[PDB]
C-alpha cells in the first residue's frame, strides 16, 4: 500500500501509491519491468522530503472544498525544487 | 550530484541506455535500480549543457529501433506458413517495449518532441516531424511490418478466414491480435483511427466476403426450396455475426452482416417474393416467423410481402364473411369478423414479431371487409351491425348474463372502428334505440348507458350528442310522472295514466301527423289536466301530442269475458265509439276521429283482422260508405 | 479531524494521516501495517516526550500542528534502544 | 279505458317559429300559399314549396350549407 | 336332414356345447367345421319341436358361467400381490370369449331373449330380467370379480398410480386394461355407461389425488420461493397429465387435472396475489408467462392480478409523461406515450398469450394517463396534443420527408383514442389548422387531407363536417382568383391581389367587424370589381370581409433604399395617410380609418415599435391628440 | 378375397366376402377363432344357391337409385328359403 | 401598395337577416350586442343575458350554455 | 355393362360379376386368383358350344341374361377331360 524513496544520501521516505501517483516520471518508474523501492541519486534527503509534502498538500486540496492555503516554498530551496518537479514532470 | 545540468558523456551514457532498451524490447529482466538510474541519465542527457543532445537521442534511437525493426522482417521472412504466429508475438513483443519505452522517454518527448512537434492544423493545411517514441515506433512498424508484407499477411488472413467458414478452426488470438494490430499501429492517428485497417484489410476482406457469400448463396439455392435456403440464410448470417465478434474489429460488424445480407439475399429479391405468395396462405406458423427478420434486413423485402398478407386477408376475411344466414347475419356477421380479426392479431404479434405495419396493413383490409356492400342492400354492413346491438340489449325471457354482454360489448367495439360511414350506424342506432326505451325492451338503463359512454369514448360528445339526451330524458321522465300524480294529491282522472316527456331534438320523430285527430273526451280530461300542470312548473314551453305513438290497454265488458288487449290511441276512439252504438258508418268514425282516410283504413283492417269488429259490407275493400258493427262473439 | 504525521527512524520516515482521537497504538498498528514489528519493542517519543499507547489530540497532535504543508513531528525506537536520528542533507 | 300511456314532444314555442328561406311559421302556410315540411336528413325542416324553389337555385341546404337530401 | 324343427337330446349336445365353449373360453383350438356344427346344433335346441329349450340352454350357460368365474375368483384369490396382472390376463381372455359366445349364441339372444326382453321404459319405471348373453356375462363378472374383490383392487391401482407418481413406473398395459375393464363390463347399459367406473374407482382416485396434491402443495411452498413453487406447479400439472392420458379412461382427465388444480393451486390464490404485487414491477419477462397460465385455470385468479398490471402501467406511464419539459412538451408528449404503449403490447401478447383482458386493461390506464391533466393548465393534454400535428404538418425548411410523416401520422392515431373529450381537440385543431392554411404554412394539401380522411374514419363525418368544408374552401378557391382575373381580360387594379373566399359556416372567424373600417381608395377599387364580379358568377349571396385579417405587402420610395415589408389592412390605411402629409395627428387617421382607439392604438404601437414612424409627442402613451411623423431615415 | 360354403350334399359355392357379410350368422361364421370354407348340414345345394343369389340381388339392388326390381321366390322352395333366412340372419 | 391579398365571409344573405328571437337589427338594439356561444348561435346580448339570468340552456339545442369567442 | 356369371365345375360352382365387353381371358384370370389353374387347361362350355378364348357380350352373355336373381349358365372343364357338372339337390 507504500512505497519507498531513498534519496542521494540515502534517506528512505515511504508514501501510499496515490501520493506518487500525482508525479507522472513516478508513474513511469513504478511502471518499469515485494517492496517498491525507487532510488533518486540526483534529489537529496530535504528536497524529496519536500517532493512529499507537495504530494500531501496536492493530495489534500486537490478536489478540495476548503479554501486552498498557500504552500510554502524556501527561496534558498526554490530552484531545486523547480529542477526537481521537472524531473518528475509534476 | 544533483539535477544541475552538466557536461555529459554522449557515448558511454547512449551505449548504456542502448544496452537497457535492447532488454526491454525482449522483455528481459531490468533492475529497477537500474531503471531508475536510466531515468537520470536520460535527464541528464536532454539538459546537457553543452547543448541539448535530445535530437541525438531520437535519432540514435529512431536508427536502433530501424535495425531492429529490419531484423525483426529478415526473422518474418525466414518464416513460412509460420509468419502469422511469430509475428503476431513479435507483435505484442515489440508493441510492450514500445510502450516501456514511452514511459522511459516521458522527458525527452515532452522537453524536445512535444515543444518542437507540428501541431494537426500545420499538418492538415501546410524533413520527417517530431513523432513520440511510441507514435515513431508504431508508425515505423507499420511502415517495415505491414506494408512490405501486407499481400501476404492479407492472403493469410483471408484463408484463415476462409477455412473458419470451411470450419476449419485457426488459432483465434495470434490472428485476432494481428487484427487488433492494424488498428492499434495507427491508433495515435487523431484523425481518421482506422484509416488505415479499412484500406489495407477491410475493404478486399469484404469483397471476398460478399464473392464467398454469392456463391454460397448460389449453391443453396440449387440444392434447397425457398424454406430450407431461407433457414440456411438464417444459420449463415447467425454463424458470421458469432465470426465477425470473434475475429474482427468490432467497427467493421455492422458492415460485414450488410454485404452478407447483399450479395446472398437482394440478389434474388424476384426469389423471395416469388415463393412468398403460398407460404402465407398456406398459413407456415414458423416460414413467416423467419421470412419476416429476412426481409427486414433488405430495404425492399417488406413492402412486397406486407401487401401480400393483405391480400391473404382480405380474401380470408371474405370468405368467412359472404354465407352469413340471412336469418341470424347480424349477430353471426360480427362474430364471424372478431376470430378472423383476433387470430390474425395473435399470429402478427407472436410470429412476425409484432411488426406495426403489418397490424396496420390488417386494418388496411379488415376495414375493406366489413364495409363492403357484400348483400344485394345498398351499404347494408352498418345497420345490419345496428341490430346486434340490439340484441345484446334486448330483454328476453332468462337473459343471459349482463356482465357477460359487457364482454361482449367490449369485443364489438373493434370491429365498430372498422365501420367507415359512422355517421349512418348512429342514425340506425337511435331509431333502433328509440323502440327499445319507449317500450322498455332494453334490460336496464344502465346496460343501455355502458353503449353511450363508450360510443361517446369513440366518436366525441357530438357524436353522441342526441343520444345522451335520448338516454336522460327518460331517466328524468320517470320522477315527472310521478310528481304529475302529486298534483292530483295536491290538488278524477279516472284512468291508469302514464306519459313520457320526449325533447323535440333527439328524438327522432320528425313526422308530426296533419291529420287533426280529435282526443277522445275520456282522453280530453287527462289532457287538459296535463297541459295546465306542465305550465305550472315548466312554463314558457309548448307541449305537442303524437297520439298515434300513444299506447294504451282498453277492456271490453259487452263481450261474454273480461279481455285485456293493447292498441293505439287511434284505436282508441274506433271502440269507444261502439260503446253507445253496436254499429257505426265510416262517416261517423271519420267525423269522430276527424284524422286521414288512409291511416283510417289502416286502423280499421288492422281491427278487422284481429276480428275486433265486423265488416258489415260485402266488398273487402273500405270505402265511405263502410259500415261496421261490433264482434260481440270474438274470444281468445 | 485529519492530521498528517511523519514518523522517523534513522534515515527512514513515513508519512500518513490519521484521526486527532487515534491512539499512539493507531500509529503503532499503522508500523506493523509497514515494517511488521511488534507494538511493545515499538515506542514513539512527541520530540523527547514518549507517548503511552493517549490520543493524537491528548498528545498535542492537532489540525493546526499536523498539516499536509507542515506535518508533524514525532520520532520513532524500537527493543529499548536509545533514539537515533541522522538529519537531513543541507540545502546551498 | 283501462290503462293509457302518453308520449309527447317537448319545444319552446319562441325558439322555433320560422324557416330559413321564408321565416313564416313551418305550421302555417308558406308565403306564396299565404304546403307541407319537407324534412332534410340534415334535421332541417322548411316548407316544401320554400325548399323546391332553394333546390332550383342550388341543391344544399341553406343551414346546413351541405348538400340536401328528403328525409321525409 | 334339414331346418325342419325336430326332438333333439338336449343332454348330449349340451355336453358338446359345453366341450366347445369351455375350450372358447380358454382361447384353445376349435374346428371351423366343428364351429359351424355347434351353430347348427344350436338352431335346432332353439326350435326344439317339443318345445323351444332355449330358456333351458340360457340356463345351463349362466349356471356354467357362474362355475368358471368362481373357479377365477379362487385362482385371483390365490394370488397375492399379482391379482392385477392376472387379473387383467383373466378379463383379456374372459372379454374375447364373452364376443366367442356371443356370437355363438346370436339366434338365442336375438329369436328368444330380444323377444323377452324388457323394455327400457319397464325398468326405469319399475326374477332377473333376461338379457343378451354377452351382458350377461359382464354384468356377472362384475358381481363377481369387480365387486368381491373391489377394496382390493382399487388399493392396488391406487398403490401403481402413487408409485408412478414417486417415479416408479408400474406396467401401463395391466392397468390401462384394468380400467378399460371397468369402462367396459357395463357398456351394455344405455344409461350411464360411466356410472359404475365414477362410483367405484373416479370419485377415490379424485380424493386420494387431492390429498396427495394438497400434501405436494405444502411440501414444495415449504421449500420454494413463489416461481420456483409456480414452475414446480406447471411440471406437476404436465406430468399428471401424461399420467391420466397413459391411464385413466379420457373422460375423467378434465376432471383429474381440474382437482390437481383445486386442492394445489386455489388453496393458496392469497399467496398468488401476494408475490404477484412485485412480479410484474420487476417485469419478470418468463415468470408472468407461466404466471398468467395458472391463474387462468382458478375462476378468481385472473381479475385481481389484471387490476395489479393497471395500476403499473398507470405508474409506469405516469413518470414517463411527468417530467416533460416545457418547450418540446408536446412532440415528446407523444413519443413518450406511445412507446410505453408500444412495449406493453408486445409484453401482452408474447408474454401473456395475448390475453384481450389486459389489453383491455391497459387502455383502462393509458386513458387515464393520456388525459390526465398533469400542468397546471386545466386539460391541457388534448391541447398540447394538437400542437404535435403542426410539427408533423408545418411546411419547414429542408422539412422531413412526407411518407415518413405518414407513418408517424399512423401512429399519432394510436394516442388519439385515449383522448376524453374527442370534441374539444377538434376546436383546438380547427383554428390552429385555420391558420396554417391562411399563409400557406402546411407543406402540402394531400398531407393535410390524410389527416382529414383519418379523423373522418376516426370519428365520422359530422365530427369532421366543419374540415372538411374547411380543406375544401380553398382548394376551389384557388380557381376562383385565377378566374377573377379573367374578368379583368374579359373586360386597371394596379396592384397584385388575391382572395380566398370563405365559408362562413365553418371558419372558426366569428368576430365580426364592430368597427366600420375605412377601405382605402387604392383598395377599394378592387372591391368594388370584386363585389360586383362575384354576384355575376354567383348570385343570391352576400359577402362581408374581414380586413384585419387581410394581408398585403407596401412599397415606399421616401426612403433612400426600397423596402418592402408584410402589413396588415390596418396598417396600410395609416401609412397611407403619410403619403401626402408627412406628420398626421392622432385624430385625423381616427377619422380616415374609423377604427377603435384600443385597436388603433395596437395598430399604431406596432408601428412605432418597427420604427416606422416616430411619436412626436413626448409621451410614451397614446392620446387622441398625439402626432405622429413618417421616419424617413429608417433602415434595415 | 372369396368364401366357399359347403351344403348338405357338399356342393361347393364360392362367393365374396361382402356377400358373407349381408348375413349376420355368416359374420358370427366366419369372425369363429388358408381358405374360409363354411358348410352347412342343414342347407341342401339347391337352396344354398338361390340364397347366394339373394345376396346377389340385395348387394346390387341396395342403395341402387335404379328401380329394384321383385326377386322370384318359388312357392316349392319358399318355406324352405325362409326357415333358412332365420337360420342365416336376413 | 405592392401587394395585398383579401379574406372575406361568405354566407346567403336570405337564410339569416333578424334576431330569431327578437325581430330587431342585431347590432344592439332590442325591442344589445351579438352573444355567442358553443351553439354558434346569436341573439342580442341583452336578451341572451336575460334568458342565462333565467336558464342555463341553450335556446335552440337545450344544452348548457358557456360562451365562445366574445 | 355388368353381368353376373355362375360359373360351375362339378359341385365347384362361383358367382362373379364382370363386364359384357370382358372376355374368357378375365374370367380365367379369376381362376388363377382364387382356384390357381392355367387357362389353357380352362375351358369353357356355354351350354354344350366351346367358348374362344371372345367377349360375354359376344359370347351373349348380356345383362338381360346376366341378373342378380337370374346369373348366366357356363361350365368349366379342365386337362382333355370332358365337362362334368353335377346337378343340384332336388327340392321336395
Ligand atoms: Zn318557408
Ligand atoms: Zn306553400
Ligand atoms: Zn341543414
Ligand atoms: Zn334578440
Ligand atoms: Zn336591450
Ligand atoms: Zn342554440
Amino acid at each position: 500500500m507504500y512505497v519507498k524513496l531513498i534519496s542521494s544520501d540515502g534517506h528512505e521516505f515511504i508514501v501510499k501509491r496515490e501520493h506518487a501517483l500525482t508525479s507522472g516520471t513516478i508513474k513511469a518508474m513504478l511502471s518499469g519491468p515485494e517492496t517498491n523501492e525507487v532510488n533518486f541519486r540526483e534529489i537529496p534527503s530535504h528536497v524529496l522530503s519536500k517532493v512529499c509534502m507537495y504530494f500531501t498538500y496536492k493530495v489534500r486540496y486537490t478536489n478540495s472544498s476548503t479554501e486552498i492555503p498557500e504552500f510554502p516554498i524556501a527561496p534558498e530551496i526554490a530552484l531545486e525544487l523547480l529542477m526537481a518537479a521537472n524531473f518528475l514532470d509534476c | 550530484m544533483s539535477l544541475k545540468p552538466r557536461v555529459v558523456d554522449f557515448d558511454e551514457t547512449w551505449n548504456k541506455l542502448l544496452t537497457t532498451i535492447k532488454a526491454v524490447v525482449m522483455l528481459e529482466y531490468v533492475e529497477r535500480a537500474t531503471w531508475n538510474d536510466r531515468f537520470s541519465d536520460i535527464y541528464a542527457l536532454c539538459v546537457a549543457y553543452p547543448e541539448p543532445l535530445g535530437e541525438r537521442l531520437y535519432t540514435e534511437t529512431k536508427i536502433f529501433l530501424e535495425n531492429h525493426v529490419r531484423h525483426l522482417h529478415k526473422r518474418v521472412l525466414e518464416s513460412e506458413e509460420q509468419v502469422l504466429v511469430m509475428y503476431h508475438r513479435y507483435w505484442e513483443e515489440y508493441s510492450k517495449g514500445a510502450d516501456y519505452m514511452d514511459c522511459l522517454y516521458r522527458y525527452l518527448n515532452t522537453q524536445f518532441i512535444k515543444k518542437n512537434k507540428l501541431t494537426e492544423a500545420d499538418l492538415q493545411y501546410g524533413n520527417e516531424p517530431l513523432m513520440e517514441i511510441g507514435e515513431l515506433a508504431l508508425d515505423m512498424w507499420r511502415k517495415l511490418m505491414v506494408e512490405p508484407l501486407q499481400a501476404i499477411l492479407i492472403r493469410m488472413l483471408l484463408r484463415e478466414i476462409k477455412n473458419d467458414r470451411g470450419g476449419e478452426d485457426p488459432n483465434q488470438k495470434v490472428i485476432h491480435g494481428v487484427i487488433n494490430s492494424f488498428v492499434h499501429v495507427e491508433q495515435y492517428k487523431k484523425k481518421f483511427p482506422l484509416k488505415f485497417y479499412q484500406e489495407i484489410f477491410e475493404s478486399p476482406f469484404l469483397t471476398e466476403t460478399g464473392e464467398y457469400y454469392k456463391q454460397e448463396a448460389s449453391n443453396l439455392l440449387q440444392e434447397s426450396n425457398c424454406s430450407q435456403y431461407m433457414e440456411k440464410v438464417l444459420g449463415r448470417l447467425k454463424d458470421e455475426e458469432i465470426r465477425c465478434r470473434k475475429y474482427l474489429h468490432p467497427s467493421s460488424y455492422t458492415k460485414v452482416i450488410h454485404e452478407c445480407q447483399q450479395r446472398m439475399v437482394a440478389d434474388h429479391l424476384q426469389f423471395l417474393h416469388a415463393e412468398c405468395h403460398n407460404i402465407i396462405r398456406q398459413e407456415k406458423k414458423n416460414d413467416m416467423a423467419n421470412m419476416y427478420v429476412l426481409l427486414r434486413a433488405v430495404s425492399t423485402g417488406l413492402p412486397h410481402m406486407i401487401q401480400e398478407l393483405q391480400n391473404h386477408i382480405h380474401d380470408e376475411g371474405l370468405r368467412a364473411t359472404s354465407n352469413l344466414t340471412q336469418e341470424n347475419m347480424p349477430t353471426l356477421f360480427v362474430e364471424s369478423v372478431l376470430e378472423v380479426h383476433g387470430k390474425f392479431v395473435q399470429l402478427i404479434n407472436t410470429v412476425l414479431n409484432g411488426d406495426q405495419h403489418f397490424m396496420s396493413a390488417l386494418d388496411k383490409a379488415l376495414t375493406s371487409v366489413v364495409n363492403y356492400r357484400e348483400p344485394k342492400s345498398v351499404c347494408k354492413a352498418p345497420e345490419l351491425l345496428a341490430k346486434y346491438c340490439d340484441n345484446l340489449l334486448k330483454k328476453s325471457a332468462k337473459g343471459m348474463t349482463e356482465n357477460e354482454v359487457e364482454d361482449r360489448l367490449t369485443s364489438f367495439i373493434t370491429v365498430f372502428k372498422y365501420i367507415d360511414d359512422k355517421d349512418v350506424f348512429q342514425k340506425f342506432y337511435a331509431r333502433m334505440l328509440a323502440k327499445r326505451l319507449i317500450h322498455g325492451l332494453s334490460m336496464s338503463m344502465d346496460s343501455e348507458e355502458a353503449m353511450i359512454n363508450k360510443l361517446k369514448q369513440a366518436c366525441g360528445y357530438e357524436f353522441t350528442s342526441k343520444l345522451h339526451r335520448m338516454y336522460t330524458d327518460m331517466s328524468v321522465s320517470a320522477d315527472l310522472n310521478n310528481k304529475f300524480n302529486n298534483f292530483i294529491k295536491n290538488q278524477d282522472l279516472g284512468i291508469s295514466f302514464q306519459i313520457y316527456v320526449l325533447q323535440a331534438g333527439a328524438w327522432p320523430l320528425t313526422q308530426a301527423p296533419s291529420s287533426t285527430f280529435a282526443i277522445p273526451q275520456e282522453l280530453e280530461k287527462s289532457v287538459q289536466m296535463f297541459e295546465l300542470f306542465y305550465s305550472q312548473h315548466f312554463s314558457g314551453r309548448k307541449l305537442t301530442w303524437l297520439h298515434y305513438l300513444c299506447t294504451g290497454e282498453v277492456k271490453m265488458n259487452y263481450l261474454g269475458k273480461p279481455y285485456v288487449a293493447m292498441v293505439t290511441t287511434y284505436q282508441m276512439a274506433v271502440l269507444l265509439a261502439f260503446n253507445n252504438s253496436e254499429t257505426v258508418s265510416y262517416k261517423e268514425l271519420q267525423d269522430s276521429t276527424q284524422m286521414n282516410e288512409k291511416e283510417l283504413t289502416k286502423t280499421i283492417k288492422s281491427l278487422l283482422d284481429v276480428k275486433m269488429i265486423n265488416h258489415d259490407s260485402e266488398k273487402e275493400d273500405i270505402d265511405a260508405e263502410s259500415s261496421f258493427s261490433l264482434n260481440m262473439n270474438f274470444s281468445s | 479531524m485529519d492530521v498528517f504525521l511523519m514518523i522517523r527512524r534513522h534515515k527512514t520516515t513515513i508519512f500518513t494521516d490519521a484521526k486527532e482521537s487515534s491512539t499512539v497504538f493507531e500509529l503503532k498498528r499503522i508500523v506493523e501495517g509497514i515494517l511488521k514489528r511488534p507494538p511493545d519493542e515499538q515506542r514513539l517519543y512527541k520530540d523527547d516526550q514518549l507517548l503511552d499507547d493517549k490520543t493524537l489530540g491528548e498528545c498535542g497532535f492537532t489540525s493546526q500542528t499536523a498539516r499536509p504543508q507542515a506535518p508533524a513531528t514525532v520520532g520513532l525506537a524500537f527493543r529499548f534502544e536509545a533514539l537515533c536520528i541522522e538529519p537531513f542533507s543541507s540545502p546551498p | 279505458v283501462k290503462k293509457w300511456n302518453a308520449v309527447a314532444l317537448w319545444a319552446w314555442d319562441i325558439v322555433v317559429d320560422n324557416c330559413a328561406i321564408c321565416r313564416n311559421h313551418i305550421m302555417d302556410l308558406c308565403i306564396e300559399c299565404q304546403c307541407t315540411v319537407a324534412w332534410g336528413v340534415c334535421n332541417h325542416a322548411f316548407h316544401f314549396h320554400c325548399i323546391s324553389r332553394w333546390l332550383k337555385t342550388r341543391q344544399v341546404c341553406p343551414l346546413d350549407n351541405r348538400e340536401w337530401e328528403f328525409q321525409k
